[PDB]
RNA sequence: GUGGGAGAGGGUGGUGGAAUUCCCGGAGUAGCGGUGAAAUGCGCAGAUACCGGGAGGAACGCCGAUGGCGAAGGCAGCCACCUGGUCCACCCGUGACGCUGAGGCGCGAAAGCGUGGGGAGCAAACCGGAUUAGAUACCCGGGUAGUCCACGCCCUAAACGAUGCGCGCUAGGUCUCUGGGUCUCCUGGGGGCCGAAGCUAACGCGUUAAGCGCGCCGCCUGGGGAGUACGGCCGCAAGG
């Protein structure tokens, strides 16, 4: 579901907030968290490097669990389902029968007080987790590695989903979120299901504060600077862009390729995405 | 030349009677009319109704090339 | 060089289509109402169809073709002139069977078929 | 669907009599029986018009028969509606 | 509960040992859905109309059953769920229809 | 109530194969396609035609019928669950509880709209080729909404049987679907045809009345202007 406000303030009339009905812990599970060093889009040097970054809301960064090979055979129940500020996706508390606590990406699907488990045996279901060869060809998976024990890489964010499409050798074949078809390795670990708070996509920003409580800093156009801030720069009046459409930075920016031809990758990408 | 005569006892459910109900598909895999069946309105309703089953469950074609 | 093969007829309203292959399936000459020298709606015709078949299977037996079976597809004139060609043409003509497609209520025809 | 058994005990509760079958008592639970099964089966299967006239029927009926109740016997018509917890 | 009776094929090329193991995982399947063995028919292989999964043959298996009527969805599912059962069916049980 | 029946009636969830398209491997050569005839188009940068692999969507061939179901719109592979109407036999229960229905409320083909998916085939708009005096068309090659899914809107129609619902009475022949019997046939309930009496301006209707009658409702009052204007209510808009 997603929340309406009735137009009492201007900004109200269009605004609309998540639904936050599968969340049933409203506290961060201590043990996990750590401090978010906040960055501003500035690099070591000082510099920014990623424009228009700074001012959001503090956040306590939660530990995710993205490997989940860690520990095989060992079953955990679905404590709580809480909030996540690193992420689009909510997060789900596991307590291990081993005692020992752990957060997971939530699929969709997931209920609070069921169980998972991890491993070449689990059962193909909502929360488990198996190397990439033990899941049915077809069924949908997220929370996907790209190589073995690097970690969960690919459908991390609300909503999306991978899906199965076949195998060859040692490898399978996954179609991801953007619809590119590519090779992964079959030792690599995936989660059956997708992952939940699809209908995160719907909502409506709704004023220029709210974008600013999300760390976002106003951007500011090309065409609305001079030609040494930029290539749109200039003119009397308003202008056309006069040339190619160019980032600040003068490169190509409606169309044009960057993707590295020569790298080692392509060799297991079969076919580039679409739409 | 109406294939129910030709028989004796059958079931109209029975959707793995192979050997019988293949009889009930033409030279070229298709559902026999009436016509040729001799089965009245009823019964080619539960004839065909399993014949379509037993296709599923692969033991009757869903077509058939046609040699002449 | 092989002994036994296939041969394919692709008729259709305005043109008959005329393949010989081998047992797997593939391809060893192929011949049509256009290569025989017709254009337009010539190529349709059953003397054309006629042609085709008979320059297919000279063109098969030059590589040592004998023996075939006939494989129909479409309701073209060309049709059963095409036929008559195979037997006819010097090989041994197996067995004649056809494979039209037809579908169980698929996709919506052109406006032309409705 | 609802079965012979589960029915017996509606008929069984409501009968004036101790034959009794379709009185407009037993008439009525019968009715209230299928009323709000059909209701539940609605409140998921939003989409299925079809059955909700079914229903409009049903509430029609069961609607006449508690006019000609409460029209013979006030004292009585009261005393099924309590049992069966039904005016709104 | 209601009378049923379970349909299914499965990989013809498998040992006798394997074999024996889907069915080891359809008979804890059946059990763990309520389900109550009556009659029960294993005529194997059999040369099919059709291929499926592009093999001319294929292993059968059939029991007649007793379960309940809510149940019977969620059991197909999970009959279906190894890579090796090929297609299930289960069809409501009713009484023969004659003719001659 | 008890006991049975037939059915594409409705909703949810699955799943089968035929075919079209695209992609991949093979093999193969000079054309393929299309029309009245043609051109556009596609094709030696390897098409068509053929064999194997794969991806995806939509619609269900034979059965299929002058058939079945629904109040209407409408509903067609198959499987399970949930659910509605309806007929039959027994003559067991209630005892006129009935009929109709201004407002109201719900349902309501296609197209259309909103947010999000999906997009194989088809195809308004649009492009190109032909035809032609012209061709903003008919014919051919392309092609976007849309056609499909979910939720929410719109509420119109040659929404037709151009025939409001219920009840009773007034010859029969025949074909068909579906219950029940004492299974020639008898009896119910639906679907067609021809016909008694009668009705009708005629055409035609005729136990499925458009006949003889009662009840209640909706509707008509010369053609156009006009389903327009104004007012009013509804809708995001279209517009009702
Ligand atoms: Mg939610
Ligand atoms: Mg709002
Ligand atoms: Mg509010
Ligand atoms: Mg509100
Ligand atoms: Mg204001
Ligand atoms: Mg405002
Ligand atoms: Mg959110
Ligand atoms: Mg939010
Ligand atoms: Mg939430
Ligand atoms: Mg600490
Ligand atoms: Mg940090
Ligand atoms: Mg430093
Ligand atoms: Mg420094
Ligand atoms: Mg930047
Ligand atoms: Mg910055
Ligand atoms: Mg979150
Ligand atoms: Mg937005
Ligand atoms: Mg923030
Ligand atoms: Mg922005
Ligand atoms: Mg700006
Ligand atoms: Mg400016
Ligand atoms: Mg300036
Ligand atoms: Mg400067
Ligand atoms: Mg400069
Ligand atoms: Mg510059
Ligand atoms: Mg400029
Ligand atoms: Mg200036
Ligand atoms: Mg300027
Ligand atoms: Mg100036
Ligand atoms: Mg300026
Ligand atoms: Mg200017
Ligand atoms: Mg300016
Ligand atoms: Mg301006
Ligand atoms: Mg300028
Ligand atoms: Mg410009
Ligand atoms: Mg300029
Ligand atoms: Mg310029
Ligand atoms: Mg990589
Ligand atoms: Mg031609
Ligand atoms: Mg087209
Ligand atoms: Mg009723
Ligand atoms: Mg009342
Ligand atoms: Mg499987
Ligand atoms: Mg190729
Ligand atoms: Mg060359
Ligand atoms: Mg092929
Ligand atoms: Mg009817
Ligand atoms: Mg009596
Ligand atoms: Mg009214
Ligand atoms: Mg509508
Ligand atoms: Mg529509
Ligand atoms: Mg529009
Ligand atoms: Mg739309
Ligand atoms: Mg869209
Ligand atoms: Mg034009
Ligand atoms: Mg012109
Ligand atoms: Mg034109
Ligand atoms: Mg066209
Ligand atoms: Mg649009
Ligand atoms: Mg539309
Ligand atoms: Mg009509
Ligand atoms: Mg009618
Ligand atoms: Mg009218
Ligand atoms: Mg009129
Ligand atoms: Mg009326
Ligand atoms: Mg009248
Ligand atoms: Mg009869
Ligand atoms: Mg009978
Ligand atoms: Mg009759
Ligand atoms: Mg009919
Ligand atoms: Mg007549
Ligand atoms: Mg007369
Ligand atoms: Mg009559
Ligand atoms: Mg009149
Ligand atoms: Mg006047
Ligand atoms: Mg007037
Ligand atoms: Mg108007
Ligand atoms: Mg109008
Ligand atoms: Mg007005």
């Amino acid at each position: 579901a997603v929340k309406k406000f009735k137009p009492y303030t201007p900004s109200r009339r269009f605004m609309t907030v998540a639904d936050f009905s599968e969340i049933t812990k409203t506290e961060p599970e201590k043990s996990l968290v750590k401090p978010l060093k906040k960055t501003g889009g500035r690099n070591n040097q000082g510099r920014i490097t990623v424009r228009f970054r700074g001012g959001g809301h503090k956040r306590l960064y939660r530990i995710i669990d993205f490997k989940r090979w860690d520990k095989v055979g060992i079953p955990a129940k679905v404590a709580a389902i809480e909030y996540d500020p690193n992420r689009s996706a909510r997060i789900a508390l596991l307590h291990y029968v081993d005692g020992e606590k752990r957060y997971i990406i939530a699929p969709d699907g997931l209920q609070v007080g069921q169980q998972v488990v991890a491993g070449p045996d689990a059962p193909i279901q909502v929360g488990n987790a198996l190397p990439l060869r033990f899941i049915p060809v077809g069924t949908v998976v997220h929370a996907v590695e790209l190589e073995p024990k690097k970690g969960a890489k690919l459908a991390r964010a609300a909503g999306t989903s991978a899906q199965i499409q076949g195998r060859e050798g040692d490898y399978v074949i996954l179609r991801l979120p953007s619809g590119e078809l590519r090779k992964v390795h079959g030792e690599c670990y995936a989660t059956v299901g997708a992952v939940g708070n699809a209908d995160h996509k719907n909502i409506v920003l709704g004023k220029a504060g709210r974008s600013r409580w999300l760390g976002r800093r106003p951007h500011v156009r090309g065409a609305a600077m001079n030609p040494v801030d930029h290539p749109h720069g200039g003119g009397e009046g308003r202008a056309p862009r006069g040339r190619p459409p160019a980032s600040p930075w003068g490169w190509q920016t409606k169309g044009l390729k960057t993707r590295k031809r020569r790298k080692p990758s392509s060799r297991f990408i079969i076919a580039r995405r679409k739409k | 030349a109406k294939v129910k005569a030709t028989l004796g006892e059958f079931d109209l459910r029975d959707y793995r009677n192979v050997e019988v109900l293949k009889r009930f598909l033409s030279e070229t895999g298709k559902i026999l009319p009436r016509r040729r069946t001799g089965l009245s309105a009823k019964e080619q309703r539960i004839l065909a109704k399993t014949i379509k089953r037993a296709r599923i469950l692969g033991l009757l074609p869903f077509t058939e090339k046609l040699v002449r | 060089q092989v002994a036994s093969g296939r041969a394919y007829i692709h008729a259709s309203y305005n043109n008959t289509i005329v393949t010989i292959t081998d047992p797997d399936g593939n391809p060893i000459t192929w011949s049509s109402g256009g290569v025989i020298g017709y254009k337009g709606s010539r190529k349709g015709t059953p003397y054309a169809a006629q042609l085709a078949a008979l320059d297919a299977a000279k063109k098969a037996m030059a590589y040592g073709m004998q023996s075939v079976d006939v494989i129909v597809r479409g309701t073209g004139a060309g049709r059963e002139q095409a036929i008559r060609a195979l037997q006819a043409s010097g090989l041994q003509v197996k067995s004649i069977v056809d494979d039209t497609p037809v579908p169980h209520n698929g996709c919506r025809p052109k406006k032309k078929f409705r | 669907p609802i079965t012979k058994e589960e029915k017996q005990k509606v008929i069984q509760e409501f009968a004036r009599f101790p034959g009794d079958t379709g009185s407009t008592e037993v008439q009525v639970a019968l009715l209230t029986l299928r009323i709000n099964r059909l209701s539940e089966h609605l409140k998921v299967h939003k989409k299925d018009h079809h059955s909700h006239r079914g229903l409009l029927m049903m509430v029609g009926q069961r609607r006449r028969l508690l006019r000609y109740l409460q029209r013979e016997d006030p004292e009585r018509y009261r005393a099924l509606i309590e049992k069966l917890g039904i005016r709104g | 509960m209601r009378r049923y009776e379970v349909n299914i094929v499965l990989n013809p090329n498998l040992d006798q040992s394997q074999l024996a193991l889907e069915k080891e995982i359809i008979q804890r399947a059946l059990e763990n859905y309520g389900a109550r063995v009556e009659k029960v028919e294993e005529l194997g292989l059999r040369r099919l109309a059709y291929p499926i999964a592009k093999d001319p043959q294929g292993y059968f298996l059939w029991y007649q059953v007793e379960m309940p009527e809510d149940r019977v969805n969620d059991l197909a599912r999970e009959l279906r769920i190894r890579d090796n059962v090929r297609r299930v069916m289960v069809v409501k049980s009713q009484e023969p229809f004659l003719a001659n």
